DNA sequence: TATGTGACACGTGCCTGGAGACTAGGGAGTAATCCCCTTGGCGGTTAAAACGCGGGGGACAGCGCGTACGTGCGTTTAAGCGGTGCTAGAGCTGTCTACGACCAATTGAGCGGCCTCGGCACCGGGATTCTCCAGTGGCCAGTGGCGGCC
DNA sequence: GGCCGCCACTGGCCACTGGAGAATCCCGGTGCCGAGGCCGCTCAATTGGTCGTAGACAGCTCTAGCACCGCTTAAACGCACGTACGCGCTGTCCCCCGCGTTTTAACCGCCAAGGGGATTACTCCCTAGTCTCCAGGCACGTGTCACATAT
């Protein structure tokens, strides 16, 4: 169930970045926008798999 | 005039790059060969898997990255935008260490 | 064989380029080389554990199989290496 | 005249007080109460031993104090006395919660 | 029967007792409520796993044994309940 | 200091859990080897590291100031003691069966090996997109002239 | 006749605007090598049957928690009131950052050495298990001084 679910999110994530194969960014990209899966993974590490793109606001200029 | 972007901007844009990007950011022969090193410290004449280092180079990277959005975290909270030591001691000592 | 000062190896761009991916967008001078200091002390504690494991396992060869031993007893599990 | 204390001066001697004292600074009743509430709100009729309800308290203010070093460790490092509700949430997402 | 509130219960004297116990001298006014919201939140997620030991014991009393091993799931390990 | 008390520390029955003798067998220690994986070395090749330099943007000092919270004090209440009743229910103990570990077989699904090919990496040319900087008018206050007044 | 207030010009400052320039993506084309799918092996998953036993159940019990009731008193609560604290403004120096230039060493690519990880084989050292037994520590009980409270 867990993998099935996980599958969905990387495939998901694959066809908006419009890949075939599913990569370590997108399951990077999957794993962080799951609440239930990042905070059941927060301590976890993926290879590969860089960071969410975030900024704060104050970094925005004006 | 030549051309000149101002402060912020461009680290901006490489900041959008590197959280879009994968790799890693260090280079791979002097990080080797710090590992090597250091692990010569505890026990002489240590071979080395090279998957082994890359675990060691991605979960480093990984470790200071989180550090470094802790520390964000710290300098944003401290209503300043430019980090400081001490909130990466603070965020080491918050963290427990 | 023997080298010293491996730690400036850690270059300062590649702490940039490690803050640009952590989302800071200004960096003190002085932030260089404290977090060179916090990734060594970070580093010799996982490779103690990794040289306790691979003198555990009788060898001299590292293995990457005992690099996320040792992340995952200090609660840093990574994936994707053989685990 | 009557006497009157500047501010802080009796905030700190009960702080020296209560870093002395060993003593559990919650109303136990009301937080029996507080405990009944929430475990009914998952399963019905619980009966609670009074040694687990105990237990409850001295972990939930261990988290709390805890908690209040390291806000107290965010708001002079951002160079205030007066702790904010921000510093609070800055510590629970650098804790991880 | 049933109780509607008693996160008032945990009164702002008791917060301040605990604020002056963590070295806190100076405290806003919009602490304690979102302090009882926090503690709260600690609450259920300790609770949880409570109830779920305690009716995996097929009891409907809680005890003590199992609060302390829903505490040390959280990292939270608590000493002198054990056993 | 006084004290009086109950927690704490120590005497005592006990039984059960640790230990002594033996056994069987099997997990681990050890020899070989080999080969695969790791180490060691040269030479282009830049990308990256480093160096420098103006210069804007940012940490930070100072101040005012208006506030929200420390401090003090009387009140109510509800926390806390303590005392009784009583029961859910945790927990302890016979029972016998579901159920699951264990032994012989055998296979077929899951893994090693190969091959190829198409998803995907790389590159180069447009299109885009943003942003930063030269103008661009409005606004506001500075400024000189003018007319009335004394 | 000079002065003063008014009035109209004016210059500088500040938000707005268009365009240029460079970064960025997107589109199309090209190679190229991991995906994955097919094929052969094998070992372990399954089937079947057995023995023993783990635990669910039944049943009791006694005990700990729940409720209540009354007293008490300190804690909470709320109001008064001062003061110090966030904190925004202003400014000011100076600190990294963008933009180059140099330079250097990382990396790829290739090549040679060997060594120790892993694998198989053989062995035997050790230990789990069984029977017997007895004493070590635990429950229970009971005096007693450390110290909490009081002054």
């Amino acid at each position: 169930y867990l993998t099935a679910e996980i599958l969905e999110l990387a495939g998901n994530a694959a066809r908006d970045n419009k890949k075939t194969r599913i990569i370590p960014r997108h399951l990077q990209l999957a794993i962080r926008n799951d609440e239930e899966l990042n905070k059941l993974l927060g301590r976890v590490t993926i290879a590969q798999g860089g960071v969410l793109p975030n900024i704060q606001a104050v970094l925005l200029p004006k | 005039k030549p051309h000149r972007y101002r402060p912020g901007t461009v680290a901006l844009r490489e900041i959008r790059r590197y959280q879009k990007s994968t790799e890693l950011l260090i280079r791979k022969l002097p990080f080797q060969r710090l590992v090597r090193e250091i692990a010569q410290d505890f026990k002489t004449d240590l071979r080395f898997q090279s998957s082994a280092v890359m675990a060691l180079q991605e979960a480093s990277e990984a470790y200071l990255v989180g550090l470094f959005e802790d520390t964000n975290l710290a300098a944003i909270h401290a209503k300043r935008v430019t980090i400081m030591p001490k909130d990466i001691q603070l965020a080491r000592r918050i963290r427990g260490e | 064989k023997v080298l010293r000062d491996n730690i400036q190896g850690i270059t300062k761009p590649a702490i940039r380029r490690l803050a640009r991916r952590g989302g800071v967008k200004r960096i003190s001078g002085l932030i260089y080389e404290e977090t060179r200091g916090v990734l060594k002390v970070f580093l010799e504690n996982v490779i103690r554990d990794a040289v306790t494991y691979t003198e555990h396992a009788k060898r001299k060869t590292v293995t990457a199989m005992d690099v996320v031993y040792a992340l995952k007893r200090q609660g840093r599990t990574l994936y994707g290496f053989g685990g």
